[PDB]
């Protein structure tokens, strides 16, 4: 009967809106400023006196007194929706432990009081968002990137990876090897040319170094983005370096594995009669997987270290972007969704 | 609660739904066998096993013009279906011309496909 609000509660962007749209209607940064406190781009608007906070960094909520302001922000200021008076599914980061699920299941039912509530492990929506029960989702995307194997319809925990490595990474990268160019980007608004200048003209290499070496032979690979003041910067083997350091993160200083190496360790935590299962449906999901060419060289990447008889299927939803909240809206919309929430009532009783 | 809950798996036979609006509608039996190219279905085969028991096999159909919400219902109802079938099911994604033979094999005319369907709920 009512309308459910879908609420994705990402690192860098919360994603909201009314369930049954294709689109969230709001994307907003997940930034809380304070000299009463200012949320997303009015807080961007006004950096100079405010000092910021991401209190969902890395996909986990660490400061509830902010969260509580982007959730009102959220539900006041970005959909004009009555908390009370809705049903709301939110999302929940992979390995989010279950002490902070209960305490924005506390917020939402006794300091918004929601009427009925569901929480969803991101990276299962974009599997649904993809017409799927089982598959491994590779969700990459501001501050948290993870790996989530998944069997009919429920991740397996046990072989879940997390990396601190993702799209704000590269947009840092990006910023640093710029210098060799000559270009000092370091401030704020200019970290927020950069991660533009990132999604404009980055790509992802089939061959890293051979593409180092057709590009050094001709200037076919510079590019050119126009700066807000009308200046125009040129980017050459920067373009696949940036988004190389998903595959090679000690680029970035960090001992961690790559993204292929991670998702090929995922798989083989799951039993050996479903991993073929999952390396036919590997499925990108969230901003950082928006790469060009990042299909085709996770393919030849994992087919490289998986088994040479499984059979290897790189997924690229062209709305992954958004996936998350697409999936919510569609489970929020279902006939049966009334039977799978929460109620304040019940929460009350013996929450 | 769901009334096409309640009616699964009591049987042995073939139930098909279509999702249609964000739910799951029985199919006509005498459009059995003939799918929409632009839809996506459930189908929930029961077979009666010498023990006594019942076994239960989940299909979700998709077809090639098939909207986003009608897949994704389609893998959700099929999970939802599966834990109502207290988990006793096994799940298979069928995508238009590359069905198992399992599947094909419900079907004495063998499967066949139809152009349209039913509007997307986004
Ligand atoms: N077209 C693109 N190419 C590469 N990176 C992108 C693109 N679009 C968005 N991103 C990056 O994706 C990240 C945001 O992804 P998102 O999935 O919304 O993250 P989260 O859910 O963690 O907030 C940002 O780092 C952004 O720069
Ligand atoms: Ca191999
Ligand atoms: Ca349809
Ligand atoms: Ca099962
Ligand atoms: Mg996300």
């Amino acid at each position: 009967d009512v309308q459910a609000l879908v609420v994705d509660n990402g690192s860098g962007n919360v994603k909201a809106g009314v369930a049954g749209d294709d689109a969230p209607r709001s994307v907003f940064p997940s930034i809380v400023g304070r000299p009463d406190a200012f949320v997303g781009d009015e807080a961007q608007t006004k950096r100079g006196i405010l000092t910021l906070k991401y209190p969902i960094e890395h996909g986990i909520v660490t400061n509830w007194d902010d969260m509580e302001k982007i959730w009102h922000h959220t539900f006041y200021n970005e959909l004009r929706a009555a908390p009370e008076e809705h049903p709301v599914l939110l999302t929940e980061a992979p390995l989010n432990p279950k002490g902070n699920r209960e305490r924005m299941t506390q917020i939402m039912f006794e300091s918004f009081n929601v009427p009925a509530m569901y929480v969803a492990i991101q990276a299962v929506l974009s599997l649904y968002s993809s017409g799927r029960t089982t598959g491994i989702v590779l969700d990459s995307g501001d501050g948290v990137s993870h790996t989530v194997p998944i069997y009919e319809g429920y991740a397996l925990p046990h072989a879940i990876m997390r990396l601190d490595l993702a799209g704000r990474d590269l947009t840092e990268y990006l910023m640093k090897i710029l210098h060799e160019r000559g270009y000092g980007f370091s401030t704020s608004a200019e970290k927020e040319i950069v991660r533009d200048i990132k999604e404009k003209l980055c790509y992802i290499a089939l061959n890293f170094d051979e593409e180092m070496k057709t590009s050094e032979q001709s200037s076919d690979i510079e590019k050119s983005y126009e700066l807000p003041d009308g200046n125009i910067i040129t980017v050459g083997n920067e373009r696949f370096r940036c988004p190389e350091a998903l595959f090679q993160p000690s680029f970035l200083g960090k001992e961690a594995a790559g993204i292929h190496t991670t998702t090929f360790n995922s798989i083989k935590k799951c039993d050996v009669d479903i991993r073929k299962d999952l390396y036919g449906n590997i499925v990108l999901s969230g901003g950082t997987t928006m790469y060009e060419g990042i299909g085709e060289r996770l393919t030849r990447d994992i087919t490289t270290l998986a088994p040479s008889t499984m059979k290897i299927k790189v997924v690229a939803p062209p709305e992954r972007k958004y996936s998350v909240w697409i999936g919510g809206s569609i489970l929020s919309s279902l006939s049966t969704f009334q039977q799978m929430w929460i109620t304040k009532e019940e929460y009350d009783e013996s929450g | 609660e769901h009334p096409e809950f309640l009616k699964a798996g009591k049987e042995p036979g073939l139930q098909i739904w279509r999702v249609e609006k964000f739910d799951l509608v029985p199919v006509p039996p005498n459009l059995y066998g003939d799918f929409f190219t632009g839809d996506a279905y459930v189908i929930l085969k029961t077979v009666q096993l010498r023990n006594g028991n019942l076994q239960y096999d989940l299909h979700y159909w998709l077809g090639n013009e098939c909207s986003q919400d009608e897949s994704g219902a389609a893998a959700i109802f099929t999970v939802q279906l599966d834990d109502y079938l207290n988990g006793r099911a096994v799940q298979h994604r069928e995508v238009q011309g590359f069905e198992s033979s399992t599947f094909s094999g419900y079907f004495k005319s063998g499967l066949k496909y139809k152009k349209g369907g039913v509007a997307s709920g986004f």
